[PDB]
DNA sequence: TTTTTTT
DNA sequence: AAAAAAAAAAAAAAAAAAA
């Protein structure tokens, strides 16, 4: 039983140690560089997985929740083993490192899952709607005795293959005459890592006929949490797998979930506050800035379908910019954005312009003036269903803060819904005073 | 060992199900089977199951269907066995079809182990008040509505156990979908203890449980619904959707329950429906046509008639003819309406430009003119039908709305009146007594095709693909003639210019007209009188006989024709000449409001464009001609010519004389 | 190794679909084509949903059966003659590839890449693309190569989508000696004006005008126009045998005699063409001086 | 008669 | 073994009212 994990081990590091292109062994290297800036994570592509060996791939394929954990140790291995000296014979505070993977298979949507794909790798991507607050997962637990007195530690492995997975207390105690499971949780002395919940909307022009879209529960951990914001498409790579629900309605139901492995992003979280792009870029982006006509390049790339509009595009562009923000010694706001209103006969193409602009801004959300409300925008009020407790749920308008937001039929709104916004964009700050719930909230846009 | 049919027509045991699971009879009534379904012979001489094997295979799809009567006319006693004891007739059935199965696909048992028979229509129909105890553990039949659906949840279909008190592995075990497998004594050891599942040699099936209540078309005046709970196994999982009429043939079971007994306080018993067979019954009332789960769907033969019969000279001509044989008149109606159902081809440039590929149409004139009855006919053709009428419609209930869960406790979307419109037609009458507020939520719908809600903290956008047919009746119930329409209705231009064809119906006093109409609706009266081999053909024939003296094609042949048209043939533009639509355009832009009234825009050039598009998808054909590009010219002009006061009308049609010259 | 379209780079299903000889011996382009090839894919017996995956992550175990369903399978629609043998590159742990795949890649790189002053511009990138395509060639660059296997399922694509529409419209007109076909109007018409793209597409089309029952060998027409210069181009095609033919009928290949014509016609006439490629089957000639020239060679003895 | 507002 | 529910917030349809 210990030979193959300690044969599949010993073969990940000779991939790990023994792969090279060119001149370079490129995960070596990278493993140097995030050891260096305490990165404790390896980036591993599958087509070299597959190119090194076949038969590593397959065992991957074949059982990921087993297999994976061999290979985040073997890692964490090898980088002891590269990055301390053995003196002779410390700290030694280096934890489990995470594996991320990438790969370039076929996409298959939502609405595809089925029960075939249990314990399987798949890749699929949709729309991120809610994201859970971070919670705590223990790896090491000190555990000691009442009657017999004595210490001992319990390693955690996040990887569940069976629904419970996990060894509650041992039965009995370890040699006089204990009871069943005499023994206790020491709080102090014990590793956590950090868990995180979302939930995945389908994308809506792959919605089958006359359908509804189904959401669907992700959880990540470790590096992979506080990577994502709300409304932002996304591409996921993990295992579809299940969990029982005894607090639960039929027979031998088993809800489904996502693990995730991997997260690519179209925004890569770069506004989410300071720059980090590569000199490349940067440099490809000042030499665009230094062309001497790049006012009428962009105004031409503004919707190139649309025929005749000039000034309209320019106003647009205007606003993509955006103002300046300033603040004054004494307090004093100014605001920072421009506000464009289209009033215009029918049949000029008003709206082709707004799905476009929905389409261009990296925060944008396109809603209709006649389905929306003046709760359903600024802020709501829910209570849980089991404890009740009140809480402050974000709309629309707060949904697409630092962005823009895309109204159409403007004068449809009641006017009940239409005198909300009046402070929330000239001081661009929602104020909400209901069930004993005061809060000055915050809406950039 | 006797394996004669006629055997099995005296029973030997006290009971049926006890019968059926003996050895002599099972192998018997498996090659009895067989031969069944190898060798029955239709009307035409070739074996349907063998065609019906064949687009299987193609579509790898997880469902073969038999007819119901198909098994009546031969072999009757297998019929009654399969009417009777269901669950040991459809093991034995699902065997001899995967036989048969990979008697063509040989290893096609890499695509899928098993199949799910379906069975077409049972012959007696039951609603759900009229459940007895007899008819338990027997085929049902029963229509409802579907109110609440679950979700898919994986199931356990061969489920291990590992005992760990003696280390013995047992046998996988079935499961039947309400129960749970208890094992008492735990092998031959013959001990109880503690024992696990070790699921990692485990296959997984799919469910999903639905609330089914009464049609309230069915129940009695007054009355309340009861509701019932119907489990979809595998394969059947969300072909249905909520709020649709459905019919559904399952098997009726019945198991215990601690509470019902608790608040009752007599031994009552709880009973769910497995479905196993599901066909759709919303809108398409008329259900005498034809038989089969789908009567949309077409065999390989029905294809080829359909290419054969697409080619010849003048068919617009009888398919326009073909609509609605029983109003006389009205021919330009009887174009726009195929126009509108047919549709456009939605256009995607670079992903970062939509048009729009549908047509709307508006009907208006003087009471009288039988615009409802076409709106039927137009509600009984289409694949996705929706009907409302007047006041009887909200803006909310056209569009979806939000609700709040009453079980699980927060907010959710519901599906409004549009949504079951996508892929299909919405149908609205008396459009101007609509209250506004009721009618300026469809802008997005007709135009964007989008619908978007921002509505207690939920901001999502739907997808909705409807074509909007409307009628109403101009201001003082006749239509002016010598007013322009800005003063013959009480609309604008936003929704107006909304709107592709729009035809105005005048009713007029004539001598010849009035005798010829008159003939056709008495001859019409007389024809419909319920007083004038097997029976049903008879019947049948004496059917086709009445509908070939006013349709040039049977309709059954019609529907299906229309849905491959919508389905397969996509149309592609190419030759079409630049400056004559140019010149066209820019003379609709001149006149127009600039001299008349009626707003023209740019979307009449788009629908231009799509009207030439539906013509030639009319002839299954892939690229548009000149002439349909002709005729779709011609109709746009005169349907803005007609428009007009009767001052300038003979001017403007003397002066467009020269596009649509022909 | 198997006549088929970036086999080891697409799909299987996209890899029969765009095949040439496939294509020809079993006429995708309408209705019945689809679903033959779909009875074929069922009867081998690979879900659809699998063969749509790509060929690094389709399943390993029919990956090794491959040769083994084809053989078995191919027999009844009688594409056997797809199989043949051929030669694999490897460099270590880059991946995998085939001649035929590279010499596709490099084809297409040619094809894309990146009045006397048009022409001479179009003459100069060719040059240009030609300089890439050479600096392909070294080990020490694939990204000059994965650029190029996609760009020729781009163009395959085109050709693929331009070919079915002229088959639909029937435009190939039947003379009493040799076929024409013109494309007037259509789509994509700028990518035409490279000679090797033209040839591609021609080769297409006489190898689906050869799967026919059709049993004469007449020389092909074929022509284009580019609305920038007013001038079309016009290249002469000779017939092809079946592939899957006996050499005893191979005694002689067929010859060119399109050169001659052309070189004949413009010696006697003098219309406004332009013979000045290598290549002397092709030519360029005058939208208004077409068509009397395409009489005159109808005319002339070939 | 129509739209608004309250239940 | 069981905390389970009065108090709020938000979304409609019907009716009646005012212009
Ligand atoms: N300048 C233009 N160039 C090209 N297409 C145009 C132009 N103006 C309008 N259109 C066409 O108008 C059609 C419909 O436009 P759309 O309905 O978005 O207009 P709108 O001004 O937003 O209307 P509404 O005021 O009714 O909401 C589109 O298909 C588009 O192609
Ligand atoms: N050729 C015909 N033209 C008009 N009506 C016809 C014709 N043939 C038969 N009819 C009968 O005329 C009647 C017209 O329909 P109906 O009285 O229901 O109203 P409508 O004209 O559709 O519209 P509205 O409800 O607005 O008055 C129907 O009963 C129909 O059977
Ligand atoms: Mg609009
Ligand atoms: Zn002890
Ligand atoms: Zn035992």
């Amino acid at each position: 039983n210990d030979d193959d994990n300690t044969e599949i081990i010993k073969s990940f590091k000779n991939f790990i140690l023994e792969f090279r292109l060119d001149s370079q062994f490129i995960y070596r290297d990278q493993l140097r560089n995030n050891i260096l800036v305490k990165n404790y994570s390896l980036t591993v592509n599958m087509e070299h997985l597959i190119g090194y060996n076949e038969d590593i791939y397959k065992k991957l394929s074949d059982e990921p929740s087993d297999i994976i954990p061999l290979f985040e140790t073997a890692i964490t291995q090898v980088a002891k083993r590269i990055s301390i000296l053995s003196r002779a014979q410390l700290l030694n505070s280096l934890p489990t490192f995470q594996l991320i993977l990438n790969s370039n298979a076929n996409q298959i949507p939502l609405r595809d899952l089925d029960s075939e794909h249990v314990s399987k790798i798949v890749r699929l991507s949709g729309i991120i709607i809610s994201t859970s607050v971070l919670s705590s997962r223990a790896t090491y637990l000190s555990i000691m005795c009442r009657n017999c007195r004595h210490t001992t530690s319990i390693t955690i492995n996040n990887f569940n293959s069976i629904t419970g997975n996990t060894v509650s207390l041992p039965r009995s105690c370890l040699s006089k005459n204990c009871g069943p499971d005499p023994y206790i949780i020491i709080h102090e002395s014990s590793k956590f890592i950090d868990q995180q919940f979302l939930k995945l909307q389908e994308i809506p022009e792959l919605v089958p006929v006359g359908e509804m879209p189904r959401n669907l529960t992700m959880t990540c951990d470790r590096y992979l949490t506080n990577k994502v914001i709300p409304g932002t498409r996304v591409t996921i790579v993990g295992i579809y797998s299940i969990y029982n629900s005894k607090n639960g309605s039929g027979v031998a139901i088993r809800t489904p979930y996502i693990k995730i492995l991997g997260i690519q992003s179209d925004v890569e979280t770069s506004s989410i506050s300071v720059t980090m792009f590569t000199e490349e870029e940067e440099e490809e982006f000042l030499q665009l800035s230094r062309n001497p006509k790049l006012y009428e390049i962009l105004t031409n790339s503004i919707a190139p379908s649309i025929f005749g509009n000039e000034d309209i595009k320019k106003a647009i562009v205007c606003l993509l910019m955006g103002g300046s923000k300033k603040i004054l010694p004494d307090g004093m706001r100014l605001r920072g954005d421009i506000n464009v209103l289209l009033l215009g006969d029918p049949g000029t193409a008003k709206s082709q312009l707004l799905k476009f602009v929905e389409k261009v801004s990296p925060i944008a959300v396109y809603t209709s003036g006649k389905g929306s409300s003046a709760a359903g925008l600024t802020a709501s009020v829910q209570r849980d269903p089991m404890t009740r407790e009140f809480y402050l749920e974000g709309g629309a308008m707060v949904l697409a803060d630092g962005g823009v937001v895309c109204i159409d039929e403007f004068d449809k709104m009641r006017d009940e819904d239409r005198v909300a916004i009046h402070e929330a964009m000239e001081q661009q700050t929602i104020s909400i005073a209901k069930a004993g719930i005061t809060t000055v909230l915050n809406s950039r846009t | 060992e006797e394996l004669t049919l006629e055997s099995l027509s005296n029973v030997k045991a006290n009971s049926y199900s006890e019968w059926i699971t003996q050895p002599n009879v099972s192998r018997t009534i498996a090659r009895e089977l067989k031969s069944f379904l190898l060798e029955y012979t239709d009307e035409t001489g070739r074996s349907v199951y063998g065609a019906r094997i064949r687009t299987l295979g193609e579509m790898n799809s997880e469902s073969l269907e038999v007819n119901y009567r198909h098994l009546a006319e031969s072999k009757a006693i297998l019929a009654l066995f399969l009417a009777k004891c269901p669950e040991e007739m459809l093991k034995i059935f699902d065997l001899v079809a995967m036989e048969a199965t990979e008697l063509h696909y040989p290893d096609y048992a890499r695509i899928h182990s098993e199949i799910h028979v379906r069975i077409s229509d049972f012959p007696t129909i039951y609603s759900l008040r009229e459940l007895r105890e007899s008819n338990l553990s027997s085929l049902v039949r029963v229509t409802g509505v579907v109110t609440r659906r679950t979700g898919v949840f994986p199931q356990l279909k061969y489920v291990k156990f590992n005992c760990l008190k003696c280390g013995s592995i047992l046998g996988p075990f079935f499961q039947d979908s309400n129960e749970e497998i208890r094992i008492s004594f735990c092998t031959n050891c013959k001990s109880k203890g503690p024992f696990r599942v070790n699921g990692e040699k485990t296959v997984y099936r799919n469910y999903q449980r639905v609330t089914l209540q009464e049609a309230p078309g069915t129940v009695p005046p007054g009355r309340l619904p009861r509701h019932r709970e119907v489990i979809l196994l595998a394969d059947l999982v969300d072909v249905s959707k909520p709020g649709e009429e459905v019919e559904v043939t399952g098997i009726y079971k019945n198991n215990y329950d601690g509470n019902l007994n608790a608040k009752n306080g007599f031994p009552v018993f709880a009973t769910i429906i497995e479905a196993n067979s599901i066909k759709r019954r919303e809108g398409n009332t008329a259900n005498e046509g034809e038989e089969g789960l789908d009567v949309f769907s077409w065999t390989e033969e029905e294809e080829r008639e359909f290419r054969k019969i697409s080619r010849d000279r003048g068919i617009i001509d009888k398919i326009i003819s073909s609509m609605a044989p029983s109003i006389y008149g009205h021919r330009d109606i009887k174009t726009a309406v195929a126009c509108s159902l047919f549709g456009g081809v939605p256009k995607n440039v670079n992903g970062k430009h939509s048009i729009r590929g549908d047509i709307n149409v508006l009907l208006l004139g003087d009471p009288g003119t039988a615009k409802s009855q076409i709106l039927k006919y137009v509600e009984k053709t289409a694949h996705r039908a929706v009907f409302a009428t007047g006041q009887g419609a909200s803006a909310v209930g056209l569009t979806a709305s939000v609700r709040k869960d009453p079980i699980t406790k927060e907010w959710t979307l519901e599906g409004g009146a549009l949504v079951l419109a996508d892929k299909g037609v919405c149908l609205i009458d008396e459009f101007d007594k609509m209250n506004d507020q009721d009618r300026t939520s469809i802008h997005e719908a007709m135009e964007q095709q989008s619908i978007s809600i921002s509505k207690a903290g939920i901001v999502t956008t739907l997808q909705a693909r409807c074509s909007i047919i409307a009628a109403a009746n101009p201001n003082g119930g006749r239509y002016n003639s010598t007013l322009p329409l800005a003063q013959n209705v009480s609309l604008t231009e936003p929704i107006l210019s909304r709107f592709d064809i729009l035809c105005v119906v005048r009713d007029l006093v004539d001598e010849e007209a009035d005798e010829r109409l008159a003939t056709f609706v008495v001859d019409s009266h007389v024809r419909s009188h319920p007083e004038n081999l097997n029976a049903r053909q008879r019947r049948l024939q004496r059917q086709r006989k009445k509908e070939e003296e006013i349709s040039p094609i049977p309709q059954e042949l019609l529907m299906k024709y229309i849905h491959y048209a919508r389905t397969k043939i996509y149309p592609k533009l190419h030759q079409m000449d630049m400056d004559k639509v140019s010149r066209v355009y820019a003379d609709l832009r001149r006149e127009s409001i600039s001299t008349g009234s009626f707003p023209i825009t740019v979307r009449h050039l788009e629908s231009i464009l799509r009207i030439a598009e539906s013509f030639a998808k009319m002839r299954l054909s892939e690229f548009v001609s000149s002439y349909d590009l002709d005729r779709a010219i011609k109709v746009v002009v005169d349907s803005f010519v007609d428009a007009q006061k009767v001052s300038v009308r003979r001017q403007l049609r003397r002066s467009f004389a020269i596009y649509t010259l022909g | 190794d198997y006549y088929l379209f970036l086999l080891r780079h697409s799909s299987l299903y996209d890899s029969f679909y765009y095949s040439n000889y496939v294509n020809a011996k079993l006429s995708l382009w309408n209705e019945n084509g689809k679903k033959r090839l779909h009875k074929m894919f069922a009867r081998m017996g690979i879900p659809l949903s699998t063969a749509q995956e790509t060929w690094l992550y389709m399943d390993h175990s029919i990956k090794r059966e491959l040769g083994i369903i084809f053989d078995k399978n191919l027999d009844r629609y009688g594409l056997q003659d797809i199989i043949r043998d051929g030669f694999v590159r490897t460099l270590g742990y880059r991946g995998s590839i085939s001649a035929s795949e590279f010499v596709e890649a490099l084809t297409a790189l040619l094809e894309v890449g990146n009045s006397a002053q048009k022409l001479t511009n179009l003459r100069k990138r060719w040059v240009s693309n030609f300089w890439l395509s050479w600096d392909a060639l070294d080990d020490r660059k694939v990204e000059l190569l994965n650029r190029g296997i996609q760009l020729a399922q781009d163009l395959q694509r085109a050709i693929f989508n331009t070919g079915v529409a002229i088959l639909e419209k029937k435009l190939i007109k039947h003379l009493r000696i040799y076929r024409l076909c013109v494309l007037q109007d259509g789509p994509d018409l700028d990518l035409y004006r490279n000679p090797l793209t033209l040839l591609r597409l021609g080769n297409w089309l006489i190898e689906c005008c050869a799967e026919s029952e059709d049993k004469q060998l007449l020389p092909m027409v074929l022509a284009s126009i580019d609305e920038n210069t007013d001038t079309y181009l016009v290249a002469g095609l000779t017939p092809r045998y079946p592939r899957g033919l006996d050499t005893i009928h191979t005694k002689k290949p067929i010859l060119n005699n399109f050169s001659m014509a052309f070189q004949q016609i413009t010696a006697e006439t003098d219309a406004k063409v332009r013979i000045d490629n290598f290549e002397s089957s092709i030519i360029e000639i005058r939208r208004e001086d077409l068509s009397p020239f395409l009489e005159k060679l109808t005319l002339s003895g070939l």
